[PDB]
């Protein structure tokens, strides 16, 4: 409920939202790991199609 | 008691895809190779298939 699904290179589809996505990656600027979180709100007839 | 493991690792397939004859034939061939022989050609199954 807080973090969602941690992305680590799962199967091809697997979805990515439960209903959030969050994971850590190494920044390109230097050798420090950052963590990001994205939340999605469905809209305009997402259920169909 | 343990918890659910493979529920979130399952990619939902199409009805035609799940009932495809090629998939079942490949799985049965692999099982027979395992049971009667033991040859491990294509060791990794490449779970995307």
């Amino acid at each position: 409920k807080y973090l969602g699904m941690l992305q680590n290179g799962y199967s091809d589809s697997t979805s990515a939202y439960v209903d959030n996505i969050s994971t850590g990656l190494v920044v390109n600027n230097e050798s420090k790991l950052e963590a990001y979180k994205i939340t999605r709100v469905k809209t305009d007839d997402y259920d169909k199609n | 008691e343990p918890e659910d493991y493979g529920s979130q690792q399952w990619a939902a397939p199409s009805l035609s895809g799940a009932a495809s004859q090629t998939v079942q034939a490949a799985y049965q061939q692999d099982l027979t190779m395992l049971g009667r022989g033991g040859v491990s050609k294509n060791l990794r199954t490449a779970n995307s298939l």
